[PDB]
């Protein structure tokens, strides 16, 4: 569809500015991190419910462009697709609430730590 | 004129024959007319500079130029000396105008001399030639143009590409100085803004460079590039450059995006944005939130195709 | 020279263990740098650690030259970036993830 | 008896038809036998294991199976469903089926099941019908295993695959436990060692491994793996593994360097290892320091013959 690679390009936008939907979207995550007694209990429900169903609307089109026709646009670009699916996943579930690496370079590396720059 | 098109020049993994073809047939389809081929880590265009051609590469290479002419796109071959040029020694010359030789047999007619991401200093022997590394470059560049009989299409791209990059300042850069009042008037210089990645290219800065330089620039665009991040890709619309920028530039080349299927709203607003002020004079004409409607709308039927990896 | 590639085979070795002639320089290199009768030590060590940091810079551009560019291509990204190091540390001697990133910077991690 | 070869199973640019054919041919030289297909980057082998292969892509596989015939290499397929696929659906055993069955149309007899770098956690769904994790995993696999005529050759990944992963060790493991269990006899089991990439695998450490699993194990080497650091090659001898080791495996696949030039040493020095005790009791026969020696004189020729990228 249409809006499916509007939600798409939001996403992976430009370096300096996210799309509208990408930017909403994360505005509405921050609002519910930020937030008998007071009931201000039904807006934060409502809209973590709200927010559920939109980390569902994009995991929906994932799984959509998944299945398209075109095998080499998807091929080029599911790498990216599939590391925010899985970060919206834990952000959905956050809501609903060895050895040789790490002594990296080598060689090379173990020289460049005995260098000033 | 005005040369508008794409600029394979980033690091990472450089594009097969197959998508530089297809490439040419988008360019062509969209009404733009330039191709740059500058890959970083295809070790023939920087690392290994000084090595020929193999028969494959070059029969790779003829078939590539053969296409690009077909598809009415102007094939412009990059090479970058810098990481480990001697510019005193006629040895280093003879190499580079070898290597551009082959290329020309190759049906090759415009060319470049990048000198983008390398360091200032030069060594004791070229210090005690030349009197600047701003006069290395122009001497060895203006020598290959002549050599090569002055292509109507030559390129160079600068160590002080950007604002950010000139040291002190963009006016009072003694390298560009030196740029624009020594390297020959018929050879173009690249420029990607005030910062290598630019939000917005105002139309003031390039007049800063333009004065400067001693002529228009040619914009080498990373508003799509996405090598400096693995994380990061980008499918938005050309934004931040004014319709106002095309009658002050000799061209805009974008480098985009790695993935070369990622391209197509990149390369798609690009035509949009030159195609809206493409007879100007001296953002009314362009509106980069249509042009991304535009863009998508083309690319949604793409998806549709049966297309096989 | 079958000398050249045991160099070469030393200085990208093993995940936990540097190859000797690799072992060798980081130690001579170790032990400049903690250093300042006692001079004409240091600068005999100084000076023979330059010609080594001069010779693997040879095997280095030999290399460069090999008939066999398949094998050459493959690998050469590597010995770039050791040449690199190499040479600064010899004239040492002679002296942000996107939407993604956006979204995980604020889960618990 | 003993599979003894290569595991494409680095994450990174998987391998080109070309390179895996000359593969083979290096193999079958260094008196080598086998080949596991599980390159992680390839979308047909993990991220999309459900999608089918098309003309072209059937056509290679069907001249790489062939070439492995030819050069006496055995060509293991295998196939990681892990990251997303439901164990209690019948319509995920029915895709699984239908993808290694068309793989037995292209030659293949061997195949694989990788549960390797996935998050031990079920859904909703897979909890109801399974007692546990290792549960879901050996029902899929043994079904998959019979469905495929229960081939000569399967090879069976746990998550729990080096001493470092199993929780809450190797011993008290209840996942292995349930894995040498309930897995059927015919499926061997993949080992990396006490670590992911071990500095040494000692004869106890496998000992231990194989009482729980009821079984020898095979050896999923990644002593010359780097795709975990872009600043890293492996160019050393296989060193850290006994060759008292062999009599107490049924196998030894080493995963090298992404780079497919660079692993000369590497399947070199492993061969010189293999063959050093082939015949045994369930370091005086081999030296890393000599292998080498052995290695590099012989690589040495290759770097001399002229081969044009
Ligand atoms: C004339 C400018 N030359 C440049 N060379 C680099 C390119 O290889 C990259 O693709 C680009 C991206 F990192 F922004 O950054 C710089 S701009
Ligand atoms: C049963 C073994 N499976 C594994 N899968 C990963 C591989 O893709 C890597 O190459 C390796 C390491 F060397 F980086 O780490 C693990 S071991």
């Amino acid at each position: 569809t249409l809006e499916d690679l509007q939600l798409l390009a939001d996403l992976f936008y430009l370096p300096y500015e996210h799309g509208p939907k990408g930017a909403q979207m994360l505005r509405e995550f921050q609002w519910l991190r930020a937030n008998k007694d007071s009931e201000k209990i039904e807006e934060w429900r409502s809209r973590a419910a709200k927010f559920e169903e939109m980390c569902g609307l994009v995991m929906g089109m994932f799984t959509r462009l998944s299945n398209c026709a075109n095998r080499t646009i998807l091929y080029d670009m599911y790498s990216y697709v599939w590391d925010i699916k899985s970060i919206m996943s834990m952000v959905k579930s956050f809501v609903q609430w060895q050895e040789p690496w790490a002594f990296r370079g080598g060689l090379a590396g173990e020289f460049q730590r005995l260098l000033p720059i | 004129r005005f040369l508008c098109g794409v600029v394979e020049g980033f690091y990472g993994r450089p594009w097969v024959m197959e998508q530089r073809k297809e490439l040419f047939r988008r360019l062509q389809k969209w009404e733009l007319n330039t191709y740059l081929y500058a890959p970083k880590d295809d070790y023939k265009h920087r690392m290994f500079w000084r090595e020929m051609y193999s028969v494959e590469e070059a029969e790779q290479l003829m078939t590539l130029i053969s296409a690009a002419r077909e598809y009415e796109i102007e094939f412009i071959y990059a090479i970058s000396p810098g990481l480990d040029i001697t510019f005193s020694n006629p040895k280093e010359v003879s190499t580079l105008k070898r290597k551009l030789d082959q290329v020309s047999q190759f049906g090759c007619r415009s060319f470049a001399l990048l000198f983008d991401d390398i360091d200032h200093n030069m060594c004791a022997a070229d210090k005690e030639v030349f009197s600047s590394f701003a006069h290395a470059q122009v001497s060895i560049t203006n020598e290959i143009y002549q050599y090569l009989g002055e292509p109507e299409t030559f390129l160079f791209c600068p160590t002080e590409y950007c604002g950010t990059f000139c040291y002190p300042n963009v006016s009072q850069s003694p390298y560009l100085r030196t740029v624009g009042e020594k390297l020959l008037p018929g050879i173009e210089v690249l420029w990607t803004g005030p910062k290598v990645v630019s939000k917005e290219i105002p139309v003031e800065s390039i007049e800063e460079v333009s004065k400067i330089i001693k002529r228009a620039p040619v914009i080498w665009d990373n508003i799509h590039a996405n090598d400096y991040d693995q994380k990061r890709l980008f499918l938005g619309p050309y934004k931040g450059r004014s319709t106002e920028l095309i009658p002050r530039l000799k061209g805009v080349l974008t480098n985009p995006n790695c993935e070369f299927e990622a391209n197509y709203v990149a390369i798609h607003t690009l035509a949009t944005w030159y195609k809206s002020n493409m007879n100007g004079v001296r953002d009314v004409l362009y509106s980069p939130q249509m042009a991304l409607k535009l863009a998508l709308t083309e690319w949604l039927q793409e998806f549709g195709v049966p297309h096989q990896y």
